[PDB]
DNA sequence: CTAGTTGATCTCATATCAGGAGAAGGAGCAGAGCG
RNA sequence: AUCGAGAGGA
DNA sequence: CGCTCTGCTCCTTCTCCCATCCTCTCGATATGAGATCAACTAG
């Protein structure tokens, strides 16, 4: 769902073209996905542990980036297309031990070093501190 | 349901019959039997469209049957011969009630007695 | 059988259409005066992040509005009872029959389930029969694209439908790809020894 | 008698699919019955 | 506290 | 023989119902000015 499931849903989209005369385009075109953090007042981005997220209520997920391109045509065809790259459009719930969690790929002492439980299989989700499994 | 379309069926029926049929029914007047009839009754019009003729023919296909069956069995009197056609005959109409019916019958019992005669 | 991933894509799908309707609405009250807009603040991040909170905290598998109408359960609390409670939870599957209803068709253990779904695990209240469990080394599969078989099929000795004409489907092997009629075969034995 | 003070109360104004079962109505046809 | 949901028990 | 009067089955609508009891968790869910009146509050 991470790897292909977000883009190919960004880009089967259509683009939206609006008419007040000027017309634009608005596309979409990429996607990027940053690890789990969680920023503080001050703006310190650290990383968001799965403990941390446990203790404090707080929910495990990551930031979904998108590239964005306006374009604008009012006379004698002239193209005024301009980006917005790395636009933040939400964040995404991360399931543990998977490729996008902190928690990935680490041996059984870092995960005791982040007081987790190697034989914890993951396979759900922190929402608000509650861990939340999918049913098929 | 089922009687709703068996009454649907017989509306579709009728006026096709009617469309096959004529505006008025052209009666074919009711041949009297000729006198020398030995058909019992030969002036009876209780089944249907049956002509006295038709019954002579049958009863003589009777007359045939019963001269094979005599000549199988060497049956010596004769005029049982036609009196038990006649009767057979007789029987045979007082029984049925359809013409087709009636012929089918007077078949059967041909083949009945066609197969007595074999027998011996 | 739906996994979090077609789940949540079926959730996401729902909340980028959102999205883009939210920027529209907001594009147009700025356009409709001449005067350019920001998508900056036509973007309400809110709405993916709040939809995809709401669904998984929750369990009711569609927007926050339409609560009655969407399908519940989803998205269970982990059981933390013992090890063995929380590994039967995360191999859990759900028939979404509806557990008032009284046949026992749907809730009879079917000759199929033999390898992928445990025959003894199943609860024995109002949903049994419903509710399973997978077996030990059962997988699902996550999808991939036909593509590559496709091609292969193409130079193989498979007929595209709209080349062949009516009357050589008859003695033909008709090819299905994902249930999409792709073309016929004249010799499948060999075609399945070579796949 | 008789004006002035005190509280309550009201108005108004200010922006921005794998249910089922039965009862009640209406529909169309079919015929009977009488002018 | 209310509502809903879910998981359970007999 | 036209016209009405039921009336007969039948399809459609609609409304109702779907064991008892018990435990737990979890998520969501203005302010003042003016007018009126009535009780005073005294002259």
């Amino acid at each position: 769902f991470i790897q292909m499931s977000v883009q190919r849903i960004v880009e089967d989209a259509p683009p939206i073209d609006l008419q007040a005369p000027p017309r634009y385009l608005l596309k979409f075109e990429q996607i990027y996905l940053s690890k789990p953090t969680h920023w503080e007042r001050d703006g310190a981005p650290s990383p968001m542990m799965p403990n941390e997220a446990r203790l404090r209520n707080l929910t495990y997920s990551a930031p979904l980036y998108v590239d964005i391109t306006k374009t604008v045509i009012k006379e004698g065809e002239e193209q005024l297309q301009t980006q917005h790259q790395k636009t933040f459009i939400g964040k995404i719930p991360i399931m543990l031990r998977s490729t996008y969690c902190l928690l990935n790929g680490l041996t059984d002492r870092d995960l005791c070093e982040l007081n987790e439980c190697p034989l914890d299989p993951g396979g759900y989700f922190i929402i608000n501190g509650s861990e939340k499994v999918l049913i098929a | 349901r089922d009687e709703a379309h068996k009454r649907e069926w017989n509306l579709f029926y009728q006026k096709q019959m009617q469309l096959r049929k004529g505006k008025d029914p052209k009666i074919e007047e009711f041949v009297p039997p000729d006198e020398n009839c030995p058909l019992k009754e030969a002036s009876s019009r209780r089944i249907p469209r049956l002509t006295v003729k038709a019954r002579e023919h049958c009863l003589r296909l009777l007359e045939e049957a019963l001269s094979s069956n005599r000549q199988s069995t060497r049956t010596a009197d004769e005029a049982d011969l036609r009196a038990k056609a006649v009767e057979l005959e007789h029987e045979t109409f007082r029984n049925a009630k359809v013409a087709n019916l009636y012929k089918a019958s007077v078949l059967k019992k041909v083949a009945d007695i066609h197969r007595a005669s074999k027998d011996g | 059988l739906d996994l979090a991933g077609p789940l949540l894509a079926f959730l996401f799908r729902g909340m980028f259409k959102n999205l883009l309707k939210e920027v529209r609405i907001y594009a147009q009250k700025f356009i409709d005066r001449g005067k350019d807009f920001n998508l900056e603040l036509a973007i309400k991040t809110r709405i993916i992040s709040d939809g995809l909170k709401y669904s998984l905290a929750t369990g009711n598998w569609g927007d926050q509005k339409k609560a009655h109408q969407a399908r519940a359960g989803v998205s269970q609390v982990l059981n933390r009872l013992t090890f063995a409670s929380t590994l039967s939870h995360l191999r859990r599957l759900n028939s979404p029959i509806g557990r008032d209803g009284k046949l026992a068709k749907p809730r009879q253990l079917h000759n199929t389930l033999w390898g992928m779904v445990c025959p003894a695990e199943t609860p024995e209240g109002h949903a049994v029969g419903l509710v399973k469990n997978l077996a030990l080394m059962a997988y699902i599969s996550v999808g991939s694209q036909p593509s590559p078989i496709l091609e292969f099929l193409e130079e193989w000795s498979m007929e595209n439908l709209e080349e062949i004409s009516p009357a050589a489907i008859a003695d033909a092997t008709k090819i299905f790809v994902n249930g999409c009629w792709v073309g016929i075969h004249k010799d499948p034995e060999q075609l399945m020894n070579t796949l």
